This record gives C-alpha cells, structure tokens and sequence, in this order.
C-alpha cells in the first residue's frame, strides 16, 4: 500500500491550493476504506483536515470547514483536496493517509504518504 | 459449474435492513464446506436440515437474503419469533426450512463519530407478511392529521438510524447476517453437490 | 478540556521502563478509542497503538496502551537508542466533532 501527494507546491495569497493523493495497494468501491488529509506546520503540533469515506461520506474540520472541499476520482483511483483563501499560516506539509480495516475495530492513520512542503508567501 | 457463495458472502456493499437483497441460486453444484473458512460465525443455526449432512443433499430452488442488523437483535432472526425488526422490516414464515449465518463486522461498517448509512424501519401500520419488503418512506399516521415530515404533537417519521461507532458494547456492535431457504418437495433437483 | 496536554519531555535511560501521559476531558478522552503515534526527524509520523491497547503489526512487543477514565498512558519497556523521537495522542472529540491531538514529548535517552 502506497500513497503520494502531488500540485503545485507555491501559491500566492487570497488563492487556492489544490492536491492530489494518488494511491497503489487498495480501491475505494470496498467497505472499511478510506482516506483523509492531515497538514502539520513547521515545529508545530499535527492538524486534521478532512475525510472521505467509501461511501462518500464527506467528514471536514468543523473549524476549517466553508474553505475546503474534498472529492475522489475513483476511475483514476485518486482523491482531490481544495482549500481556497490561503495566508502565510497555512505553510506546512500535507500528509494523506488511509483508514482500512483491521482485527475487531477499523484502522486509522495505519499508512502515510511522504508529505508536500507547501508554502504561501511572495 | 459452481454457483455464487462466494458473491453473496464476499459482497461488496450489504444493504440495510429495511430494504434486504434477495437473490436466487440454482444450476449449480453447490458446495458448502466454503463457508466456514469465513468467520468464527457468531450465529450458524440451522432449521429441518443439519450443516454437517448439508453437501450431501439436494435441493430445488435456494434463495439468498443478506443484510446488517444491531448486535443484540439477531435472536429475532428465527421463525414465530415477534420483535421490532422481525415485526415491521423482516419476517420469514414458521414453516421455515434453511439456516441463518450471522458474523461481527464491527470492522467494516463502525465509523469514528457514527455510520448513518444503515436505517430500520421504526414505524408501520401493521405487521409484514413472511419475506415482504417495503421501501416506501411515507410520513407516519399521528392522533391528528401528522405535520409535514416536521416535529409536531406525534407527526413522526418511520425509518431511524443506527449510528455505529468503533466503542459500542458488543451488543450494539453492527453484525451482518445472510439467510439461505431451501425447498425439498418433489424435487426434479436442480442445485447440489 | 477539548486538547490533550502532554508533557514535554521523559527523558529516560537504556534498559529502562517509562511511562508518557495524557490528560483529557469526559467528552474525547473517556468516550472514545485513544491512538498514539510517533514521528521522527523529517519523516511522517508512524503509528504505534490503536484502540488503547492494540499494536499494528511491525511494532514491538514492548509498547503498551493504557486508558483509564479521562487519563491515556503509554508504556515503554526496554528503553533503547533507536526511540528518541516524538510521541503524539490523537482521540475524537464529540464536542468538537473532529479529531483532536497533543502537544509531544522528547524522550531522548541518555
């Protein structure tokens, strides 16, 4: 199972960021599955962005919800992440994971991508 | 030729309660020592037939019901048997013939915060007749004419929610449940092995 | 209340057992599953518990989970060189609705 992050990595503010998680080793048409988005900023503590279950059950931040919005290209096995109004806070690393199954209770964060160190600034 | 165990078992998305999925098999040679490499099956129960003495026999027509059900209603899975979802969404007659297989997912179906996906049928006028279904989702009759799928004096809605979560006691953990019926009776045998 | 509160740092030494805390509320810490992860230098985080005492498999026998009301504790046995990183809770918060995570702690041996 393998998952990889990719965009533009460099954006000016008052745009919009979009990502990309392509993946290897499982599909979104199984029950269990799913994937979700987690940024980290530089030095500080991790932050939970979204999720999208195997039934499009579309779970946001509450807190950064009415900015993001997050949709699968199941055909191409691939997600999109869009986040609109960046600032200069929003530099991190964008990690996308999976939720699968696991023995007697589902699976959370099991894998990782390798992150994209995105920065906002001119 | 085999028959599909292994679609109705290892199916990809079960369905609700109150809208079960029933499928036929026949023309097969069917063979049931498959099954049991499945699950630990909390639930293998069987009525007029005994699963050892099972790929022996032979049957005429052979339905397949699958669905997903709480944790502490599989009792009412089972003939003359009177509940809430053997009364009103799933009822199978007391001349029953064939056997129920009900096993944990806990690990598919439970999402973090609740899975609102899977609903019952809470409210009917009367009781269903033996492997009826009904999808109809008409607002339910009150004391007085019933508001408008809004709250009110009574004005309720039929169908609830289940709301599974990855802690729930074993009891309201989500189990999923497949029923098998076979028919016996002057049998120009069409399905066994 | 609604974020977890771990301290700093463990600060431990080799062959040796210490323990990692963290402190929530009635509302995410005691009523739902507590995970814990651990990440290193320029590397994501990789997981470590789930479901408050269950290993994914690829992780020694010496990591333990342990939840206890509104409390979390991790447990780690046969202190080594090879574990001086970040370790970091993450639990549901119903209130929030949303997952919720700590600060971290050191843990360099000496």
């Amino acid at each position: 199972i393998t998952l990889k992050e990719s965009g533009l990595t460099l954006v000016r503010p008052t745009q919009t960021l979009t990502l990309t998680c392509t993946f290897s080793g499982f599909s979104l048409i199984n029950s269990g599955v799913g994937v979700g988005w987690i940024r980290q900023p530089p030095g500080k503590a991790l932050e939970w962005l979204a999720l999208i279950y195997w039934d499009d059950d579309k779970r946001y931040n509450p807190s950064l919800r009415s900015r993001l919005t997050i949709s699968k290209a199941t055909s191409k096995n691939q997600v999109v992440l869009t986040m609109t109004n960046m600032d200069p806070v929003d530099t991190a690393t964008y990690y996308c994971t999976h939720r699968g199954p696991g023995h007697n209770t589902p699976i959370y964060f099991e894998f990782w991508g390798q992150g994209a160190l995105v920065t906002v600034s001119s | 030729n085999l028959c599909p165990f292994d679609e109705v078992f290892n199916a990809t998305r079960f369905a609700s309660v109150y809208a079960w999925n029933r499928k036929r098999i026949s023309n097969c040679v069917a063979d049931y020592s498959v099954l049991y490499n499945f699950a630990p099956f909390f639930a293998f129960k069987c009525y007029g037939v005994s699963p050892t003495k099972l790929n022996d026999l032979c049957f005429t027509n052979v339905y397949a019901d699958s669905f997903v059900i709480r944790g502490n209603e599989v009792s009412q899975i089972a003939p003359g048997q009177t509940g809430n979802i053997a009364d009103y969404n799933y009822k199978l007659p007391d001349d029953f013939t064939g056997c129920v297989i009900a096993w944990n997912s806990n690990k598919l179906d439970s999402k973090v915060g609740g899975n609102y996906n899977y609903r019952y049928r809470l409210f009917r006028k009367s009781n269903l007749k033996p492997f009826e279904r009904d999808i109809s989702t008409e607002i339910y009759q009150a004391g007085n004419k019933p508001c408008n799928g809004v709250a009110g004096v009574n004005c309720y809605f039929p169908l609830q929610s289940y709301g599974f979560r990855p802690t729930y006691g074993v009891g309201h953990q989500p189990y999923r449940v497949v029923v098998l019926s076979f028919e016996l009776l002057h049998a120009p045998a069409t399905v066994c092995g | 209340q609604s974020v977890l509160t771990q301290s700093p740092s463990a600060s431990g030494t080799p062959g040796q057992r210490v323990t990692i805390s963290c402190s929530g509320s009635r509302s995410n810490i005691g009523s739902n599953f507590v995970y814990w992860f651990h990440q290193l230098p320029g590397t994501a985080p990789k997981l470590l518990i789930h479901s408050n005492d269950q290993r994914p498999s690829g992780v020694p026998d010496r990591f333990s989970g342990s939840n206890s009301g509104t409390s979390a504790s991790l447990a780690i046995s046969g202190l080594r060189s090879e574990d001086e990183a970040d370790y970091y809770c993450a639990a549901w918060d119903d209130s929030l609705s949303s997952w919720v995570f700590g600060g971290g702690t050191k843990l360099t041996v000496l």
